[PDB]
RNA sequence: AGCUCUCUUUGCCUUUUGGCUUAGAUCAAGUGUAGUA
RNA sequence: AAAAAAAAA
């Protein structure tokens, strides 16, 4: 399944990725989610 | 490796005695037996190097190191006859099979070839082909089924196709004549008919009892080859029929209150209804003066059991086959 | 029926296609299956998102 | 319901409508200690649309037992008997060709006196029956006695601990072989038997039941007494220490001993990671309770096959070798 | 197993590709087609199989034409035209009939 | 799969190895205005120039030393079938030179294959195809003959087998380096790359009859022509329905 | 109003991000069952 | 009318 509601696990693991990763990888950063694409994390943010 | 995939192996599972306990799970040494899809795989080779050796097999090198020659190089043999000593009233002649010619490859890839299919007068798993055949018309007709012969050991035994198994049925025709009960009704020994077999139909969904459902749509409408664009370089269809656009179309020739939503059963079930009543019947009479006639192991029997189901037969009265005559 | 084929009209069946296209994909594929569904979604996503 | 498809030849456990008894009997047993209420969640007219019964059992069912058994009972005319209802007249076609496949039946629909019996007289499947019996003329037979005792049970020997996840599988692979499921079985009777000293608890930490096990001991005794007025004498060695053979060739007499007896229920795996049968047209799937599930294999055998509502399942999946199965049923295998 | 080009230009031929072995039990013959001639045979162009648009417009006008004169003359009679009448008027037409 | 780069390349030229083997005998042409001829190893195949996939493809097709097994297995069937008729063409004895073991490959030189012993002095005719004949018998007598059999792998400006055959019977006997055991034998030539065959030479009486039916035998059903056409077949992918 | 030790604050930064370009490019995915015992 | 481009006790 590659969709659904963000849960608050996606969330902070979300922000942990993007203080990693920063505004511009949102692949690497969707790569740390199973449930999320690079666009949805992206849109999220 | 070596000491620790042997002392982990035996550390975490000295109880299979019998055959070979599966690898550890480390993070060092790999599960190589363990399934890795088909988009996960690596191609490797014989040695484990991510390499292709062949020219129709994807390598840029071929043979024994791009030489069509070999490490061991060839000897040919010595054949010598006369009218003394002839070869072929020797007593070992070795004949020239098409195999030592062969590599490893082309054994390989012969015996690849060489599929295993079951045998015809037996039916195997799943074999789903009389479905075409049978809806065919005349061919059909003409065409019969392959005689699997536990059929025809079964018309051996006495059994007709057409009807089914059971005891013999003492009814008289149908003639055809409409349904004229003024025969005679001598009524010949037959058959009974074969019941039909029930298909049922697969139920992947929680839907409920007696819905059709949303009906679903359909998609609108829709010498021999060429060498190829190469799997990779297919990407999707880019080679169609070279000479005219489109898919081809088919052609028309011509042109208490209860609960909410629920709804009261206007009938009662019959047997809810029975179960009170006193049925359809009555009990027997049973008048006095009848009185009762009588006033108020298994496995050693097993171990005795000689009796062959000849004689069991025999003294049960079962009429018997006919063997072998 | 008519716009669904414009839409696979944009894909050859075979193909590298990445993640998107397969959702579009698999999108058109369950537009077939359950249309009602699919229209009532479309009329409400017109009138109100 | 289950039901067994005669043409393809497979199990399927599907979900049937219910029969106006079943319904009826569900009515009745909703009120019994105070005046109830059913919620049938059906139309009225639907309710006047089902079947008054439910399907006979015996045209949607394995026929090649039975007849078996009335062949052991003596009653060879098996198509002049007085059945309360006609089963299909191919279904049973199928299985007497499954009765000759395993031997049993001669050419000529007698049942065979010294092998035919011994598969007969006893309360086990037959095919597993038939690989039984060929076990003492080519070798170790205990082994796929203590496989006979633990096939021959419903309830599985793993309890369902949803806790562990990687903890039920190690103790599994704390057991498991790569030479298939009944290897595995065979490991975990033998770590019971020979030093678990008929502990409980002992199974209780390894995630294993005990009283259908210990029922299936019972079974190994009873197979073990049935195989004794066979008059065959029965070779126990496991108590002995004569581990002098090696173990990778009695393991592969093990399973040759299986594919002479399960010869019938062959497949390959093909690399999307999924079975399919001799003719290549039925699609089957590793049922996800044996090792074999997450494991690479080329040519397996299954105990039994089973259609689910959507996937069909293959059990007790054991490798094989394709010449083992084009020796031990030449006349059912040919090559191309 | 040729590349199977389209070609669009002139390009000729010469005659030592018209010639082919074959291998008998009496002989091998190996035949020269072409000898008569002294021409090369030319790789056929593709502007030679595409009908030109003017002509294709003014036979679309004219089946048209004759479309409705059956249609007109079909409806006072049957029901639904055949594919027997329209063969002649098959691949004719810009919207093709 | 998880494929590398040079993998990836591989399987994108795998189409264009097929297409460079099928129109082989059109690409590897003689008339080439340039082109260092060079010959392929341990085989009789002439490359000008430098094709990499055309080598690539015909290394795969003749791995093993394959053009050597096909020059053994028909030389020995050859030897058999000769060894079947001794007594009808006055054959003393028969004999298989195994001298040279590689030389099946090479076109400067060639040495004899098969001895023959004669026990009568054998009335030769003139030098004549396989198919010719007006056979003119001389009056100069022999006891002995010998057969060389040879393999061609032509192309499609040249490919005439009997002119092949006349051109390496006169050229391998006109030259003394090379030895042959009796001054009369017979040529037979082998065109691979087009399942062509010849012979040429002198011919004792009752020998053409076998030669041809022999040859026809042999060109049905030698094991090693059909490993050879096994292995283009698979190379190609072009299956018979 | 000293000298030692201790603590706080201030200073200090002391392991304190070492180029480029089309952000260099691209990125779906094994199977999860289980009328009856 | 070769190279990229077929790996460091």
């Amino acid at each position: 399944v590659k969709g659904g509601v963000w849960t608050n696990i996606e969330d902070e693991i979300l922000k942990a990725a993007v203080s990693k990763y920063g505004l511009n990888q949102w692949a690497r950063v969707s790569s740390l989610l199973a449930r999320k694409t690079p666009k949805q994390c992206k849109a999220r943010w | 490796r070596a000491a620790y995939e042997a002392d982990l192996t035996a550390q975490q599972s000295p109880y299979v005695f019998f055959g070979t306990p599966l690898p550890p799970l480390d993070p060092d040494v790999r599960d190589d037996g363990s399934y890795v899809p088909i988009w996960k795989q690596e191609a490797r080779d014989e040695r484990g190097r991510k390499r292709f050796h062949g020219a129709f097999t994807g390598g840029w090198s071929a043979g024994y190191f791009n030489t069509v020659g070999s490490k061991e190089g060839w000897t040919p043999s010595s054949f010598v006859s006369s009218r003394t000593k002839r070869w072929k009233d020797d007593p070992n002649k070795v004949e020239q099979r098409p195999e030592d010619f062969m590599d490893e490859e082309d054994l390989a890839d012969l015996e690849e070839s060489r599929k295993l299919q079951t045998r015809e007068a037996f039916s195997g798993l799943g074999s789903t082909a009389d479905d075409a055949v049978r809806a065919s018309g005349l061919m059909g007709l003409f065409r019969v089924e392959g005689e699997t012969m536990g059929v025809k050991l079964l018309k051996k035994m006495g059994w007709k196709e057409g009807q089914g198994i059971g005891p013999k049925v003492r009814r008289k025709a149908r003639l055809g004549l409409g349904s004229d009960a003024n025969i005679t009704e001598e009524t010949h020994l037959f058959a009974p008919d074969n019941v039909p077999m029930i298909s049922f139909v697969r139920k992947t969904d929680h839907k409920g009892l007696g819905y059709a459902g949303e009906t679903g749509l359909t998609p609108l409408s829709k010498p021999r080859g060429s060498i190829g664009v190469g799997i990779l370089n297919d990407t999707g269809s880019d080679d169609e029929d070279p000479y005219e656009l489109g898919p081809k179309i088919s052609y028309n020739r011509v042109i208490r209150l209860p609960l909410d939503g629920f709804v009261f059963g206007k009938e009662p079930d019959p047997l809810i209804s029975e179960i009170i009543a006193e049925g359809k019947y009555p009990p027997p009479r049973i008048p006095p003066g009848w009185v009762s006639s009588k006033k108020p192991s298994t496995a050693e029997a097993a171990k005795s059991s000689t009796l062959d189901p000849r004689a069991r037969a025999a003294i049960l009265g079962e009429k018997q086959l006919p063997g072998k005559s | 029926i008519l716009a669904l084929e414009r839409l696979r009209e944009a894909y050859s069946t075979k193909g590298r296609l990445n993640q998107s296209q397969r959702e579009e994909l698999a999108l058109i594929e369950q537009a077939y299956d359950s249309p009602g569904t699919t229209l009532e979604r479309i009329k409400r996503f017109l009138l109100t998102q | 319901l289950r039901a067994y498809n005669p043409k393809t030849g497979i199990e399927s456990l599907t979900a049937t409508p219910v029969s106006k008894a079943s319904a009826a009997q569900r009515a009745g047993r909703a009120g019994r200690t105070k005046p109830g209420k059913c919620f049938r969640l059906y139309t009225e007219e639907a309710y006047q649309s089902l079947p008054d019964a439910t399907v006979p059992e015996i045209q949607r069912s394995n026929l090649a037992p039975i007849i078996l058994q009335l062949k052991a009972l003596g009653i060879d005319n098996v198509l002049r008997f007085d059945y309360f209802t006609p089963p299909p007249a191919e279904q049973m076609t199928r299985a007497l060709e499954l009765l000759y496949s395993l031997g049993a039946l001669d050419d000529y629909a007698k049942l065979t006196r010294p092998l035919g019996l011994r598969m007969a007289e006893l309360a086990v499947e037959p095919m597993m029956a038939k690989t039984l019996l060929s076990a003492q003329s080519f070798g170790c037979l205990s082994e796929i006695l203590t496989i006979a005792a633990m096939t021959s049970l419903d309830g599985t020997l793993w309890i369902q601990h949803e806790g562990d996840k990687k903890k039920t599988e190690s103790v599994k692979r704390k057991f498991a072989a790569e030479e298939g499921d009944h290897l595995t079985l065979l490991n975990v009777y033998q770590a019971f038997v020979t030093k678990g000293r008929k502990e409980a608890h002992w199974c209780h930490e390894n995630m294993l039941n005990y009283k259908a096990m210990i029922r299936a001991v019972s079974i190994r005794a009873q197979l073990k007494r049935f195989l004794e007025r066979f008059g065959i004498d029965v070779e126990e060695s496991l108590s002995s220490p004569s581990v002098s053979q090696q173990p990778a060739n009695k393991a592969e007499k093990i399973q040759r001993c299986l594919t002479i007896g399960y010869f019938a229920h062959a497949a390959k795996m093909q690399p999307d990671g999924t079975f399919r049968n001799v003719s290549g047209t039925t699609v089957l799937h590793a049922h996800p309770s044996s090792i074999m599930f997450n494991r690479k294999a080329d040519w397996v055998i299954f105990h039994e096959v089973l259609e689910t509502k959507d996937k069909t399942f293959i059990r007790d999946i054991t490798r094989i070798k394709k010449e083992w199965l084009l020796e031990y049923a030449p006349d059912f295998y040919k090559t191309t | 197993g040729g590349l199977g080009m389209l070609s669009g230009s002139h390009i000729l031929i010469p005659a030592s590709d018209k010639r082919w072995c074959k291998q008998t039990d009496v002989g091998i013959t190996h035949f020269r087609a072409g000898m008569s001639h002294d021409e090369e045979t030319l790789i056929p162009n593709i502007a030679r199989y595409i009908i030109p648009w003017e002509a294709e417009f003014i036979d679309s006008q004219r089946v048209w034409t004759e479309y409705s004169q059956k249609r007109l003359e079909a409806q006072q009679q049957n029901r639904r035209l055949t594919l027997e009448d329209l063969e002649d008027s098959w691949d004719r037409g810009l919207p093709r009939i | 799969k998880k494929l590398t780069n040079a993998q990836r390349s591989g399987l994108n030229q795998i189409p264009n190895r097929r297409f460079t083997l099928w129109w082989s005998p059109t690409i590897n042409r003689a008339n080439v205005y340039v082109g260092f001829q060079v010959q392929l190893d341990l085989t009789g195949i002439f490359l000008h120039g430098k094709i990499p996939t055309l080598k690539i493809s015909l290394i795969q097709i003749f791995r093993a030393h394959l053009w050597q097994k096909i020059h053994e297995s028909v030389v020995m069937d050859l030897c058999q079938v000769f060894d079947q008729e001794l007594e009808a063409l006055s054959i003393e004895s028969v004999q298989k030179e195994t001298i040279h073991p590689r030389k099946s490959y090479k076109m400067n030189s060639s040495c004899a294959d098969i001895q023959l012993f004669a026990s009568h002095k054998w009335n030769v005719t003139r030098p004549s195809l396989l198919f010719d004949t007006k056979d003119v018998i001389e009056a100069t007598t022999t006891n002995k003959f010998w057969i060389d059999v040879q393999l061609r792998y032509g192309d499609y400006d040249s490919h005439d087998i009997e002119r092949y055959v006349r051109a390496k019977y006169l050229d391998y006997t006109t030259d003394s380096m090379s030895l042959y055991p009796s001054p009369t034998g017979l040529m037979i030539g082998i065109d691979l790359a087009y399942n062509l065959y010849s012979a040429y030479g002198q011919y004792f009486p009752g020998l053409k009859t076998l030669i041809q039916q022999a040859m026809a035998k042999i060109m049905k059903a030698n094991p090693a022509l059909y490993v050879l056409r096994e292995r283009i077949r698979k190379g190609l992918q072009l299956y018979a329905s």
